């Protein structure tokens, strides 16, 4: 059932006429370049970029927001410890410790509820999350959604 | 061309 | 807003949800725009939070990733033929907006070819604020509604950068109560280091190699290493092999 | 040896090699026997090397795992109504051993009753080197063969403490080339930092039950943690939930 | 196909009295306890265990012998960065750097050759290797037979 | 009762 291939068939589909026609995109046929799911040139020409997001972090939490932090375990691009080690920079404290969370009969992952930050790992899911871990993705959201921290038994 |  | 309306899309299954896709645009001097796609979720579920979705790169499309292979309401089949539900779709529980940034990505367009040359945080968040305050006065019943913004990787910029201008905005009509982040950056000398230390606890590069990783970019930033950081990446591409560094334990795909 | 050969065994397919399985005295004094499954390759394999595999625990059995799970012959069907052939099977390239060690496990078994109370590394690894020579005065055939250790886990004990009697043993009839260790203990210090490293990185502990690991079982043994040892990893248990920790992807048995 | 059950099954089949006749085990049926995986008495009452195999390998490897060492990267129990400090301490040079072996068009793992000794990680393996991998296990145990490096391409 |  996991077809790692997905990029190439969306690519056909939104590079149909019909396609975006539905979707009202490209009215005009103006954009005389292939649609495709990412835009290497810009990839390429970055400008400004900070560093830290932490102080946004810092900014948001004070003001009150919700803030979630997920990861993917498998991920090997912007991994779980890269994430561990960015909001252990918080240095918030610990509101609840480290523990499993489930999904049904199973462990979907961890998490760690701080003061005004919870973090949560997805067990066995990569990068895009919603796509190796569907099921466990939809509790995440519905749980950050309600504010409520991910479940335990 | 890296992708986040 | 009735005008974005999506009646069918091509191979589309009949669902119990509308959505709606277009575009807004975010800079009248430049000619840029960007084009979203909203999909609801059903009656029951409403009136349900508005979520922006945005997805990474920098330079990658919110639809294309978050929308057609992600959370969203489908997947497309092989060979684009048409398409399939996504049972764990978010808009089951959410109103979520798809947001193709910056301009030049996915459907998003500049009529000031530079643009797609001088891209930057800044201005991708500026242009998504005001893509926001347009966007609820094309889709006036969802003022005030709770707002939240989410996405993954580069979104990690992104997100916290346009969670700032809306709540410092003090935009009444936005009612945002926060935001998540997936496989984000969040900074830039700790996530290089955890990644590193990710990589060889997960079997990827020699030690010589982590060494070297470390030593080489920790000063540096993911989106613009030095070039001691590239060379050294550039062994661990080679030690890393053949695999998928996005899901280490799933297969490439073949075509 | 022509005694021990196994004819068929319940429920087992038919195949193209032969086994052989039945005791071996350690130790007459104590009334210790050792009992092996031996699984040879195929003709067109022969004259193949001899492999010796054990199983850790301590006190797991190599039939059990090895020979039963692993890289053995069969695979046994639910409810161990019968077999099935391991596709797989190690014993297509070498005639593989499979010894139930130390005399308690499996099917191996003592006299001396005490003797379950009181095994160690020692005495299993001479236990195992006098079921060697023992064993080949049984398959003289065997003798001078290239022959191997190997094992996983705890043998990361036993196959080179085995591996070196043998070797200084100076056993002429035994052609001793190598062993190969899979997931084994190798140093407790090492080991011990490595694992906890490991977890972190997997996400299975609190940053500060890996911080109290480290502190409370760095200067123990695996086999003989103390009790801050113990306490610190209680706490890791319980952060490590209802996962099968010796396959972290993979579901746990429900029956 | 995966099954986590098979110790089940096992325990099963080895306490029937016709594979026991058929394995010429407990001849005399004298063995008056169900047969078991492990035995719980003796892990518990383990006696003598060095601290470290690391002298052995020194010993070994200078009598010439071939040893490698393999793990299964998915495994948590004796995990492969246990393994990779331990062998670290021997310090032995590097004649073949980390690199990917591949099983047909997929990578099994990585390799790292020493002097006098091979370090083989198997994928997505856990601790029972050949029960998780078993088609890259027979790869792994191929080699090692040959004293030949885990293969590239 | 650990088993490696
Ligand atoms: C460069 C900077 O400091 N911040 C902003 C601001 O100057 C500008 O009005 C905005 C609009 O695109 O983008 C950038
Ligand atoms: C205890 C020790 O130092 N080494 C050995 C040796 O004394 C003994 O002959 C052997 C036999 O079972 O097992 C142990
Ligand atoms: N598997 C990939 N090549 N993924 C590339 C996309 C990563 C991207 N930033 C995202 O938003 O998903
Ligand atoms: N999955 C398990 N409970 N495994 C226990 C067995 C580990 C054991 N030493 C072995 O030799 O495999």
């Amino acid at each position: 059932s996991y077809d790692p291939c997905t990029e190439r068939y969306s690519t056909a589909y939104y590079n149909r006429r019909d396609v975006q026609m539905a979707l009202h995109a490209n009215v005009t046929g103006a954009m005389n370049y292939t649609w495709a799911t990412c835009s290497d040139t810009i990839n390429t020409h970055w400008h400004d970029a900070p560093r830290s997001m932490l102080p946004i972090y810092r900014e948001l939490i004070a003001a009150g927001l919700r803030i979630w932090v997920f990861s993917g375990d498998t991920d090997a691009v912007v991994p779980l410890t890269a994430t561990r080690y960015s909001i252990g920079a918080l240095g918030l404290p610990t509101t609840t410790s480290w523990y499993p969370w489930y999904d049904d009969q199973e462990v979907g992952g961890w998490s760690q509820v701080y003061k005004g930050l919870t973090l949560v790992s997805v067990r066995g899911a990569g990068h895009e999350v919603p796509l190796h871990r569907p099921r466990q993705a939809l509790v995440l959201f519905q749980y950050f959604l309600q504010g409520k921290p991910m479940p335990g038994q | 061309f890296x992708l986040f | 807003h009735a005008a974005d309306r999506i009646a069918r899309l091509p191979g589309q299954p009949a669902v119990d949800f509308d959505m709606y896709s277009g575009y807004i645009t975010v800079d009248e001097g430049a000619g840029r725009s960007l084009f979203y796609l909203l999909q609801e979720a059903p009656e029951d579920a409403q009136p349900a939070p508005l979520v922006l979705w945005l997805n990474g790169g920098p330079g990658c499309s919110s639809v294309a990733y978050g929308a057609s292979e992600e959370l969203g309401a489908f997947r497309v089949k092989p060979r684009g033929a048409g398409l399939v539900l996504n049972e764990y779709r978010w808009n089951k529980v959410a109103n979520v907006l798809f947001l193709d940034s910056p301009a030049g990505v996915g459907f998003s367009y500049t009529n000031t070819s530079s643009d797609i040359y001088t891209s930057g945080d800044n201005r991708t968040a500026h242009d998504s604020y005001a893509f926001l305050a347009k966007w609820f006065e094309r889709f006036p019943h969802y003022k005030y509604r709770d707002f939240y913004i989410a996405g993954e990787s580069y979104a990690g910029h992104y997100v916290p950068e346009l969670s700032q201008l809306v709540h410092r905005s003090k935009n009444p009509v936005i009612n945002l109560k926060g935001f998540m982040v997936g496989n984000g950056l969040i900074d830039d000398y700790h996530d290089y280091v955890g990644t590193f230390e990710f990589w060889w606890n997960h079997g990827i590069v020699s030690d010589d190699t982590y060494r070297r990783l470390k030593e080489a970019c920790l000063h540096d930033s993911f989106i613009h290493p030095s070039p001691a950081c590239d060379a050294a990446t550039d062994v661990a591409t080679a030690e890393q092999g053949n695999i998928d560094m996005y899901s280490l334990y799933t297969p490439v795909c073949n075509i």
